[PDB]
RNA sequence: GGGCGUGUGGCGUAGUCAGCGCGCUCCCUUGCAUGGGAGAGGUCUCCGGUUCGAUUCCGGACUCGUCCGCCA
RNA sequence: GGUUGCGGCCAUAUCUACCAGAAAGCACCGUUUCCCGUCCGAUCAACUGUAGUUAAGCUGGUAAGAGCCUGACCGAGUAGUGUAGUGGGUGACCAUACGCGAAACUCAGGUGCUGCAAUCU
RNA sequence: GAGAACAGAAAUCUCCAGUAGAACAAAAGGGUAAAAGCCCCCUUGAUUUUGAUUUUCAGUGUGAAUACAAACCAUGAAAGU
RNA sequence: AAGCUCGUAUCAGUUUUAUGAGGUAAAGCGAAUGAUUAGAGGUUCCGGGGUCGAAAUGACCUUGACCUAUUCUCAAACUUUAAAUAUGUAAGAAGUCCUUGUUACUUAAUUGAACGUGGACAUUUGAAUGAAGAGCUUUUAGUGGGCCAUUUUUGGUAAGCA
């Protein structure tokens, strides 16, 4: 399956959750007892990985929250044209479906490709939507 | 006494460890192939060692096994490279002996600028007739104590044949 | 000092079976051979045991009991001089002739020989002894090649081919016979027939006698001593085959002596054990010798 | 005996002080060990003593324990 | 949690033994079982197929079915307050014939032989077994066996 | 008392069974702005186990920062 | 009685170090055209039984041998244990009655037996 | 353990000893030496049809497993699996 | 509770005989695994500290490892060995033996497998003791909080504790 359930108390920091059908990454967790007799409630503060928005939800601790599958994958650039990166996989596979980043990451990547470094791109998959998060340079195998 | 106790060369094995796969490996394999007259066998690496830079299974060494009078001839060429002087440490307790040499130019192949220079390890395995008892599949047995090769017999044979002298150390 | 085994090692050691220690029996193969379908209650399972020593081929028909194995009939290659084969007693055709002899002998002593005549006119084709209707089934037997390597061209399969043409029903495929092409999965019958009639040794006889004569005097010396040339071995194989199909009756030798006559000499030659009292006298003399201050 | 009697106060329960009939830390009696050590069939170790047996190889039994066989 | 698997608590039960590991000898494959034979069940840990459960270890039953490599055995199992009938398919490495049955058959044939030979005379055959009777009168002599007087031994440390 | 997290070169940290950036120190290049290249620098908190190999997998220990310890 | 082929029980058969082996049989041994397999006719395949050798394998013997096996009234009726008492003892535990009964240790002996077929001075 | 250039504690090769002290996906326990381990070759029986039996047990279900029958296959020289 | 089919048995909280199975108690560690005390003899291309040494793959002591023969003490999740008490089966008539019928199974084969026909063996008919009747079926009540004593035993310092 694309996504799998988990418990709120089983969740912990720097893990992925589904909040309002968005892949989110937790920055804050806090548990407070509801009433003296009652079970504690978990208040979760998380950041969407793709959009960067801050989303929070509180739930019972025993409640089950949905968790996405996030895969980070490593590729080499071939060209940046029309806002669409062209990447090259190990064993020689090529994809052009990735859109170029639109922020300061995209600006730095564009300048780095213009001045000619060999750039290593990390793109993540979660719940059927695809994006690029970071780039490095290959220190060896020039 | 001595009807068929005569020592003989079971085999000569020539080992080259280039240490890393590729063009060298092929050049060392070509040198071994032209020296032996047989195609050599490359040997994989058992474990990954960082310090050597090796990883598991890249065929890091190449070796060949030659038997008979041809092996005797290459051993003659190796001994005249070594000037018929060998250390006492070279011989083993079982009776087998080996030595290591640098370059095939001393062996007389002559030099090609592409192929480079590779040294070799020569190892001679000595046995008496009747060694098939250990090797055969049916009725496999162990060789008797008197008939076993030993260090004193192999140094006596190496002094008598090849008219060589062993070093005291 | 180096080759030393502790008492703990020698006490915890478990020896294998005696035949495994001698290296003569593969018990993994033996279990799969001699075991029976338990609903066939006391039905024996019969092995054509073919063994190759130097200067002999041994063929036996053996079933298994708890007290030991039982032989119906045996046929060795050294009784082939009775049928006219004197040289090459371990070649591929000698294995064929030994298989034919043990097949004809077993069908004669079972009384299954007037039916199931086998392949009378041999040509090298691959076929099995099929069951005739409204009568008894053919005698079923399975090979025991032992530790010997299965190999296309090995002479255990020559013994199989001889036994199969003799009228035994032995299950086999044809892909281990000489002449089997690997790429085209078919059997070449004329090369197999040449091997049955000794073509591979006669062709060598010609192609070595024409050039290298000292080898032709070293080996094949008995062929010159008995004036056997290259082409006559085919018809002496044919005459040997028809002599086997005449009488496999196995007259044994006359033994030249008696069992106790051999036993007297061998009992005289064998060494005996030392008893307890003379062992004690020996150790007392040893104590008086070395420990008695010389 | 007085040292063991002083040590007995540090232990719970009841303990007894018994003078053994054995020679030292061995397991033979005093006259048995005396009639064994008059022959050469004992040989000292670092603190203990090794004994001769009638079993084993005679060569080892003669390189060890020579005075008993010096009869 | 608790654990009750199929081979739970079978450690020493399904160990092989000391110094008789390895392959099994061919007498177990050459032995012949018929329907109605009485067999003992002892599992062989070297053979994992056709294994009995740990309950039937050391149990004795009756053959009711013979197949290619196995034997069907009937055991009576106490379940609650009655015995139930259990049918087991076991490979022949895990069974052997019960020797008590063949001893009883030897008693039957020797007993019939005694009855047959003594029927020619009518000498009150007395074919039932009898247990250990009390031993009867005897006279013990002291010729070379004069009695030796014994006494209790006093106490010693012995350490 | 219990639970959770925490230690990576000075800092930020990332990680596959030790990488850069900014620091540091040199060298080189060219402003309006610079940039580049070298090095010295890390027992991945510590100690074990596992594993071909462990930052990574596990166990134990230390430090620090948190959160609970309530009804009578 | 020796040896070979196939075995059964699977050390009384194994291991260590020496010694011996008539005859026959195994074995080492000689060869690379053919079938076949290898880096390497070393193993495996094939051919000859010829050129040779009991040196080895194998078999047997030796050893106050290691191990293993058997037995003992050897330890020891000991340890342990089923049953009994309004038995002892603060207790820990221990005696007794009616029964069952070890292991280590010590000592003595032993070191393959045998089935089917073939063959042998 | 004893040897062989670079090559050493650990690279590859050779011999000897080696009852398993290794390995068999994982927890632990069993089992395994001409193998159940390592390497190579060929394959899809990890197939079809419904019954019976064992464990848990009410002798219900579920899961897992055992031995067959009727086909159709794989592999091997074959017994067989 | 209602009975039903039979009339001393296709029984038994028992013993004996024969034959299995087990890994606890005990024992063992100069037996495997693991723990563990002390010396002794050796090994240094093969350790570390000192002292003598130009230094030395030097020397002399000492201390650590490894090996060899010993020595002291142990194991719920160690074991070669291995009880007592409990525990499976058998002690016949539904048995044994002789002869020969069936089959589409099985065998090279009337070879075997299973079930049979006909015939022989009877009150010591196959050990002891006792049987109070033996076997079978339907239907339904209450119950499904337990506790104590001896012996074995777990957690706990212990408990009229769990």
């Amino acid at each position: 399956s694309a996504t799998y359930p988990m418990q709120c108390s089983a969740l912990r920091k720097n893990g992925f959750v589904v909040i309002k059908s968005r892949p989110c990454k937790i920055v804050d967790m806090s548990t407070s007892k509801t009433g003296k007799h009652g079970h504690a409630k978990v208040h979760l503060v998380a950041i969407d990985i793709f959009t960067g928005k801050k989303l929070e939800d509180l739930s019972p601790s025993t409640h089950n929250m949905e968790v996405p599958v996030v895969k980070r994958n490593e590729y080499q650039l071939l060209d940046i044209d029309d806002g669409f990166l062209s990447l090259m996989n190990m064993d020689g596979d090529t994809k052009d479906d990735v859109k170029a980043p639109e922020g300061e990451l995209g600006d730095s990547l564009q300048t780095a490709f213009d001045e000619g470094k060999d750039l290593m791109v990390t793109i993540i998959s979660a719940m059927g939507e695809e994006a690029a998060i970071s780039f490095k340079e290959a220190a060896r195998t020039d | 006494q001595n009807p068929m106790r005569d020592l003989k060369i079971e085999k000569l094995v020539l080992n080259i460890s280039v240490g890393e796969s590729g063009d060298r490996l092929t050049r060392a394999s070509k040198v071994l192939e032209q020296l032996s007259g047989q195609t050599p066998v490359q040997s994989k690496a058992r474990y990954t060692v960082r310090t050597f830079g090796i990883r598991r299974n890249e065929k890091i060494a190449v070796h060949v096994t030659v038997r008979g009078p041809k092996a005797e001839e290459i051993l003659e060429r190796g001994l005249k490279v070594k000037e018929y002087q060998l250390r006492d440490r070279n011989f083993s307790a079982t009776g087998n002996f080996g030595f290591g040499i640098d370059e095939h130019i001393d062996l007389g192949i002559k030099y090609d600028p592409s192929i480079g220079i590779f040294g070799m390890d020569f190892y001679v395995v000595m046995n008496r007739p009747g060694a098939r008892v250990t090797r055969r599949k049916r009725c496999k047995g162990t060789v008797g104590n008197s008939h076993k090769t030993t260090k004193e017999d192999t140094v006596s044979w190496f002094k008598q044949k090849y008219d060589a002298d062993v070093l005291d150390k | 000092q180096k080759d030393a085994k502790s008492s703990a090692y020698s006490s915890r050691f478990q020896t294998p079976f005696r035949r495994r220690r001698e290296g003569k029996t593969d018990y993994y193969q033996r279990k799969r051979l001699v075991t029976q379908h338990k609903a066939k209650y006391n039905t024996p399972k019969y092995r054509l045991v073919v063994r190759f020593t130097n200067k002999d081929i041994i063929c036996q028909i053996i079933s298994s009991t708890i007290t030991g194995d039982v032989v119906l009939a045996a046929a060795y290659s050294h009784e082939l001089p009775r049928y006219g084969i004197t040289h090459g007693l371990t070649n591929w055709a000698a294995a064929y002739a030994t298989g034919l002899l043990i097949a004809r002998r077993t069908l004669q002593k079972l009384g299954l020989d007037e039916t199931y005549k086998g392949v009378e006119e041999v040509e090298g084709e691959y076929e099995l002894t099929e069951a005739v209707e409204d009568g008894p089934r053919p005698f079923k037997v399975f090979l025991d090649i032992g530790l010997q390597r299965t190999t296309t061209g090995a002479r255990v399969f020559g013994a199989l081919k001889g036994a199969s043409d003799g009228g035994l029903y032995v299950p086999h495929s044809e892909n281990r016979f000489p002449g089997w092409d690997f790429e085209t999965e078919e059997i070449d019958p004329e090369l197999l027939r040449s091997y049955i009639f000794g073509g591979h040794v006669s062709q060598y006889m010609e192609e070595l006698a024409d050039d290298d004569e000292e080898r032709f005097s070293e080996l094949f010396k008995g062929y010159l001593a008995d004036d056997i040339d290259a082409d006559s071995l085919e018809d002496i194989y044919t005459s040997a085959h028809e002599a086997i199909r005449a009488d496999p009756a196995f007259k044994p030798t006359e033994k030249k002596f008696t069992k106790e006559q051999y036993a007297a000499e061998s009992k005289k030659y064998r060494q005996t054990k030392l008893s307890k009292e003379e062992r004690a006298a020996r150790v007392a003399a040893k104590i008086a010798a070395l420990a008695g201050q010389q | 005996v007085e040292g063991l009697r002083r040590a007995r106060y540090k232990f719970p329960g009841q303990q007894k002080i018994i003078l053994s009939k054995k020679w030292g830390f061995t397991n033979l009696d005093r006259p048995e060990y005396l009639k064994k050590r008059e022959a050469g069939e004992v040989k000292d170790d670092g603190a203990f003593v090794k004994f001769l047996s009638k079993k084993g190889s005679l060569e080892n039994n003669i390189r060890e324990f020579p005075e008993y066989f010096a009869a | 949690g608790k654990s009750h698997g199929y081979r739970s608590r079978t450690r020493y039960m399904f160990q092989r033994d000391f110094r008789k590991h390895g392959a099994v000898h061919l007498s177990t494959y050459l032995k012949v079982y018929k329907v109605g034979d009485i067999v003992d069940i002892k599992a062989n840990g070297s053979i994992q197929k056709g294994m009995p459960h740990k309950f039937y270890q050391g149990k004795t039953g009756v053959v009711y079915n013979v197949t290619k490599s196995s034997v069907g055995v009937i055991i009576n199992k106490m379940v609650g307050n009655r015995y139930l009938e259990k049918r087991l398919n076991l490979r022949v490495e895990h069974i052997k014939h019960s020797k008590c049955r063949q001893e009883f058959l030897e008693r039957v044939k020797a007993n019939a032989a005694k009855r047959a030979e003594a029927k020619a005379q009518g000498v009150a055959v007395q074919l039932k077994r009898q247990p250990a009777q009390p031993r009867e009168s005897r006279i013990v002599s002291t010729e070379g066996n004069v009695p030796q007087t014994l006494a209790p031994v006093p106490y010693e440390t012995f350490i």
